[PDB]
RNA sequence: CUAAGAAAUUCACGGCGGGCUUGAUGUCCGCGUCUACCUGAUUCACUGCCGUAUAGGCAG
């Protein structure tokens, strides 16, 4: 009767790493190999009280005598120098391949119906509206994600790393390339055909994504902050933590790829936002939404029932949507 | 098992977020269940072309950063977690605590076969090297050493020596590109014999308590704290039935519907992190799988270590 | 065929108000550093001439 799969479960595609940032000066970007880290420190803040009063401690005594105990903390902070207005932030990305091909899938019905399926796509149309896309979150540096909200220049180098060196080099302005246009251009066209052939081959495509902000002297740069529960006793607590590999700060991989992700303009909701991240019920954490609900016939459980079991092929959009969650990975499966 | 003709080195590989979550007793550097089942993986996926046989597999972890943080007021630490998706409604998913850690290992394969003579070495050591590079390693992305200085490259040394002083001489030059790691091997007849001087001590005493005792600091009256031989880790070492095994097309959500399931447990055993030039053999110290499936007992070691 | 497969912590912040560390003090007796050597391995790829030449030759 061609039940779905108990237990499936993709791989992740589009497979980043920890954006390291580093710091120095504009136009000495070609010799940004020895550019020092951005290191994260501690700094003290003292604040008073701003947050909402709930309407029983609204009271001028009680307000009056909490703004004279402030909280105290201890942030970590990470800024350039003072003499470097520049932010490098640079990350590797394999794209693996094999994009269809479940990690784990019990009924090999239902598999070689979902290869079939991904094989009819592939051939119908192969990844190049995906990999524009992906290509496109690449070349704008969207994974610069609050150290892009200010730059006075972005600026995107990617190098295709073959075998031991630089195959083919791209370079990217990255404020033309906008966050929400998913346009046309012969080098972002190169690019997407190359993480095509890496999606589609059974080997990887390893990149070289290097992305300079022109920021401003001393500024502060935005690594990625640690989601730490258990803080402890609130004496020597840090109240905030900004993750760094080996004394250099960096951006998550999963913060990485939520913005290679990034592709998603066929939601149904309007696109007052734009594209959000490929999600299985399609849902912005900074929205606090979810998109793509199974209210409506369009989340991916729904379409790639309705695809893989009962032939009900989706328009190209929501396929397109459909191959690009499983370019993302998931583990999916009923009980 | 069987003893490895060749010994192929996948040098420093880095692994991104990798399974601190070693056991539900343990926590660290990942199980070598990981590291044997990605060489059975290898095996799978490349040694089958190449008509070779990689079993067999020596951890030696470099660099090594776990991803936690040490709470204010506590001694003790918790894991650094990541932000998951919302859920359909929009709320915060609840949190599934896992560890990430940052590795950097050197792999150590027992390879043997037919295919050592009818490949170059440094063909199927650049074969394995790039079927690597898009693997994990215990849930970890293989970083692939992208316009650094260098890359680095393999050596698949073939242990069969002409002679022993050269066999002793690549040994040395293997342990030399090896050296900033610490090799981590299995001493379960330390273990036993531990438990045989603690029942000496204390009668009715379990293996799990004198892993314990190995574990800790031991602080002695006269005050002097009791020293041990040498690292001394407590690390899963296999699997120990709690079910019959269940036919392939009879247990509900496998995996795959062709392979008989069993419901497994844990079997903590204890390691040693020594450094690779304290075992003056290198075809040693490799991790072998020894299933013995009748009984249960799935488990790995390194056999032949001393 | 890896306790497999999947993942956005993040938004904001005034730590500063102030201050006498002072007195006092024996480092000190004594001592065998000898022994013996190739810096020279072509180690100064020089100075000049004929030639339009950087091409090529020549002298000491």
């Amino acid at each position: 009767i061609l039940s779905t799969a108990s237990v499936l479960a993709f791989e992740r595609k589009l497979d980043p790493s920890d954006a390291l940032m580093s710091a120095g000066a504009w136009a000495q970007r070609d010799a940004s190999q020895e550019w020092p880290a951005v290191t994260v420190r501690e700094k003290s803040v003292r604040g008073t009280i701003s947050n909402r009063l709930k309407t029983k401690d609204r009271d001028p005594a009680k307000l009056d005598a909490s703004i004279q105990s402030p909280n105290l903390q201890t942030v970590d902070v990470a800024n350039l120098p003072s003499d470097a207005d520049t932010l490098k932030v640079r990350f590797t990305l394999r794209v693996l391949g094999g994009a269809g091909t479940p990690s784990a899938c019990n009924d090999a019905a239902y598999r070689d119906k979902l290869l079939q399926t991904v094989a009819t796509y592939v051939n119908d149309q192969g990844f190049a509206e995906l990999a524009r896309r992906y290509a496109h979150n690449l070349a704008n540096a969207r994974f610069l994600w609050r150290n892009r909200v200010g730059a006075e220049a972005v600026e995107v180098r990617i190098n295709h790393i073959r075998q031991g060196e630089v195959a083919r080099a791209w370079r990217f302005d990255a404020l033309a390339i906008g966050l929400r246009d998913f346009k046309a251009d012969a080098e972002l066209d190169a690019l997407a055909e190359l993480i095509a052939s890496g999606l589609s081959g059974s080997g990887h495509v390893l990149l070289e994504v290097v992305a300079f902000a022109r920021i401003g002297d001393g500024q502060e740069v935005f690594p990625s902050q640690e989601l730490i529960l258990d803080k402890g006793d609130k004496k020597g607590q840090k109240s905030k933590t900004l993750y760094s590999v080996r004394d250099a700060a960096a951006i998550h991989s999963q913060k990485i790829g939520n913005a290679l992700r990034t592709i998603d303009t066929w939601y149904p909701d309007e696109d007052g936002l734009g594209p959000i991240a490929v999600e299985p019920y399609g849902s912005v954490t900074s929205q606090g939404k979810a998109y793509r609900q199974p209210k409506q016939k369009l989340d991916f459980y729904t379409l790639l029932d309705n695809w893989v079991l009962r032939d009900e092929a989706p328009a190209v959009e929501q396929q397109h949507y459909v191959i690009a969650n499983l370019i993302r990975g998931g583990v999916f499966g009923e009980a | 098992v069987t003893d490895p003709e060749a010994l192929l080195l996948l040098p420093r590989l880095s692994i991104q977020n990798a399974n601190a979550i070693s056991s539900p007793l343990t926590w660290g550097f990942p199980s070598p269940g990981a590291f044997t089942g990605f060489v059975h993986a290898l095996q799978r996926r490349v040694g089958i072309s190449l008509d070779i046989e990689l079993d067999g597999v020596g951890i030696v972890c470099h660099r090594f950063e776990a991803q936690i943080s040490q709470p204010a007021g506590k001694r003790t630490k918790v894991f650094n977690l990541t932000r998951n998706p919302l859920n359909r409604d929009g709320s915060t998913a609840a949190i599934v605590e896992e560890g990430r850690a940052h590795l950097e290992v050197s792999l150590l394969l027992g390879v043997h076969g037919d295919g050592l003579d009818d490949h170059p070495a440094q063909e199927i050591a650049r074969q394995v090297q790039e079927q690597a590079g898009a693997m994990r390693l215990a849930g970890g992305s293989i970083l692939p050493w992208c316009n650094e200085r260098f890359p680095a490259p393999n050596a698949e040394l073939l242990m069969l020596g002409g002679s022993d002083e050269q066999r002793r001489k690549n040994q040395r030059r293997l342990t030399r590109r090896l050296l900033p790691g610490f090799a981590l091997v299995s001493r379960e007849a330390l273990l036993q014999q531990h438990l045989e001087t603690l029942r000496t001590t204390l009668p009715e005493a379990t293996t799990l308590d004198a892993l314990l005792d190995l574990c800790r600091i031991n602080f002695e009256p006269p005050w002097q704290v009791r020293d041990k031989p040498g690292w001394l880790v407590p690390i899963p070492a296999g699997y120990n039935a709690l079910s019959p095994l269940y036919l392939p097309g009879e247990v509900r959500n496998a995996r795959d519907r062709e392979t008989p399931l069993r419901f497994v447990e844990n079997l903590f055993g204890l390691g040693e992190w020594l450094s690779p030039h304290r075992v003056a053999a290198l075809s040693d110290l490799l991790w072998y799988h020894h299933a013995e499936p009748d009984k249960g007992l799935y488990r790995w070691s390194t056999p032949r270590f001393v």
